[PDB]
């Protein structure tokens, strides 16, 4: 499963 | 019998037939089983072994997640053009994470690239991101300040990551565990002698030619190991050898799915 | 890629699935790999013509960063008919074709 809660550059 | 779990993503500022907006891509051992795109937008399965093992709230999350993503690719795009202080045009930007299990040992990434150049990385054993160039630094400070991006990206390669591969290569066992044998092929022309391996898994082979039952490794000419549309593999090895010496060569082929190497003549 | 490298050229090849026999059914494959941007025109041809029903599978990328994507068609090979991946990129100066060699 993919990870949660990414976050941008 | 080592095992990844991988996660290609893709976002580009003017997509193009067959390229869109935003892409996800998961897959297991190297073969694709889940699927998002920013115009179905939905995870789909590709592959039956995950339909059949997993629950609707899977499918569920799985969309939420990329759909949260497509909208900080599309602002990665934006932030990146700023920073490298470009004019509109076409963009990409992608990430790749995943694991590995072999032997008893993990090991996990994430990076980041921008127009096919490295970006950002992850550094797992330090918990720091090493940044490619001036740009990727400005990340550097962003993410390492925020204090838990890194905790959280260790956490989830390290356990949430490895956990679900377990669940995957126990679901796709049947297909992720099994030997299918190599047909063979030989041809010549004028003399390029070929060796053909169609239909085989798993993808690890070695094709040697032989001339006399000597291995000629120097001369050997080798393709890349690629994908047939079923799952399994084609690989060919060449050589160039004088017509009047055709009868000396042999094709050895290593796999497997064979307890003894085949050997093919012309 | 390398700092201060643009875009990469296509590497192409062009296989069946199984040996080919004339008048047995097969697939042809067109697996494409190592080129950047993922902008691509994989055109499987039968006599220069367009094949019916072909199928492009998704996209996935090397650690360089650069992609590849398998693309194929149902088919049922002949000793006369010409079979061909034509694949249009910017890291070409044109488009290339890439025939299929049948060693039946």
């Amino acid at each position: 499963r993919l990870i949660q809660n990414s976050i941008t550059i | 019998e080592p095992h990844s779990l991988r996660y290609f993503y893709t976002a580009v500022s003017d997509p193009s037939p067959g390229v869109p907006q935003f892409v996800t891509v998961g897959s297991v051992d190297g073969e694709v089983f889940v699927r998002y795109d920013s115009e179905t937008r939905k995870m789909e399965p590709r592959v039956d072994w995950i339909v059949a093992n997993v629950d609707q709230q899977y499918w569920d999350r799985e969309t939420e997640t990329s759909r949260g993503n497509e909208q900080i690719f599309r602002v990665n795009l934006d932030t990146a053009r700023e920073r490298y202080n470009q004019s509109r045009g076409s963009h990409t930007w992608q990430c790749m994470h995943g694991c590995d299990l072999e032997d008893g040992s993990i090991r996990g990434f994430q990076q980041c690239g921008y127009d096919g150049k490295d970006f950002i990385a992850l550094d797992k054993d330090t918990l720091t991101y090493t940044a490619a160039d001036a740009a990727a630094q400005i990340t550097k400070r962003k993410w390492e300040q925020e204090g838990t991006v890194a905790e959280q990206w260790k956490n989830y390669l390290e356990n949430t990551c490895i956990e679900w591969l377990r669940k995957y290569v126990s679901y796709g066992k049947d297909v992720l565990e099994r030997r299918e044998r190599p047909k063979v092929r030989v041809s010549g022309m004028e003399l390029t002698l070929s060796c053909r391996a169609h239909g085989f898994y798993p993808p690890p082979i070695s094709i040697s030619w032989l001339k006399d039952g000597v291995v000629q490794e120097q001369e050997t000419k080798r393709g890349s190991t690629v994908p047939n549309s079923d799952g399994t593999y084609h690989a060919w090895a060449t050589i160039d050898v004088l017509p009047g010496n055709r009868d000396k060569y042999q094709c050895r082929v290593e796999h497997a799915s064979l307890p003894q190497p085949g050997l093919f003549s012309w | 890629m390398e700092f201060g490298q643009a875009k990469a050229a296509p590497k192409v090849q062009v296989y069946s699935r199984h040996p080919a026999t004339a008048g047995t059914e097969n697939i042809l494959n067109c697996y494409v790999e190592g080129f950047h941007p993922p902008k691509i025109d994989i055109a499987l041809l039968k006599n220069g013509e367009p094949m019916k029903d072909v199928k492009y599978n998704d996209m996935s990328f090397g650690d360089d960063w650069t992609f590849q994507r398998l693309v194929y068609a149902p088919f049922t090979p002949t000793k006369s008919d010409v079979y061909t991946c034509r694949v249009d990129h910017e890291a070409f100066t044109e488009p290339q074709s890439f025939r299929w060699e049948p060693d039946f």
